[PDB]
């Protein structure tokens, strides 16, 4: 995956 | 009389602790599901030990999901049926240990924190976490039925949303974590590329204007999340 979501 | 009923509650948050230290993510989860289930609101600070602790279960589970998925497509196109039905059978299992452990999340936020959850900043952070482990079902669930899963998450995040928008600046990192995974959602799940960049576009800029406002540390937690908002923007576009 190159999209990325929070990492938190 | 509840002092025991207290004191198991303590003990499970400092195993969590004691779990998160010694990178034991599943006992984690385990001990903060234990935690949940005593009725009391979370700190701030249990809530971050409930969401790494989930995040990390759920990140190993898709992580292999994808690749067990991605080597299964390959092996419709060959006809490679020789080492064909083992890939798709450890594929179904993996992804029904993942819908399991996102049910169990799920179970948690509907039964225990969303309702029992006392000021906004928390109101936001659970129904955004409604929000994404709908997501990590949707990313496995096809058909009819991954639709009615986007009708979920979606509905979840535009709740946190709107009390967002009321009640945190933009440069909010939970505000700005929430707008990057709905943003993600769009485009990846529900096939709304369109919002998905209007809505990337609007968090960064609306972000961006208000950095000069902040504290250090502030703007470091606000800049990180902008730079994962405009890298999905080069992504997209």
């Amino acid at each position: 995956r190159r999209v990325r979501s929070d990492p938190g | 009389h509840h002092h025991h009923h207290h004191m198991e509650r303590a003990s499970l948050i400092q195993k969590a602790k004691l779990a998160e230290q010694a990178e034991r993510y599943e006992d984690m989860a385990a001990f903060m599901k234990g935690a949940v289930e005593k009725g009391e609101e979370l700190s701030c600070e249990e809530r971050n030990l409930l969401s790494v602790a989930y995040k990390n279960v759920v990140g190993g589970q898709r992580a292999a999901w994808r690749v067990l998925s991605s080597i299964e497509q390959k092996s419709n196109e060959e006809g490679s049926e020789e080492k064909g039905p083992e890939v798709r059978e450890y594929r179904e299992k993996v992804e029904t240990e993942l819908q399991g452990v996102c049910d169990t999340v799920l179970g948690l936020l509907d039964s225990h924190l969303i309702k029992e959850a006392g000021d906004a900043e928390s109101r936001v952070f659970y129904l955004k976490m409604k929000g994404d482990y709908y997501r990590y079902l949707a990313e496995v669930a096809t058909g009819d039925d991954k639709k009615r899963i986007i009708d979920s998450a979606r509905s979840a995040y535009q709740e946190a949303m709107d009390i967002s928008k009321k009640e945190m600046p933009p440069t909010n990192p939970i505000r700005l974590g929430l707008a990057l995974n709905f943003s993600v959602f769009h485009y990846e799940i529900a096939n709304s590329p369109e919002e998905a960049i209007s809505l990337a576009k609007t968090t960064f800029d609306e972000a961006m204007a208000d950095l000069h406002t902040l504290s250090e540390d502030s703007y470091k937690d606000s800049t990180l999340i902008m730079q994962l908002l405009r890298d999905n923007l080069t992504l997209w576009t």
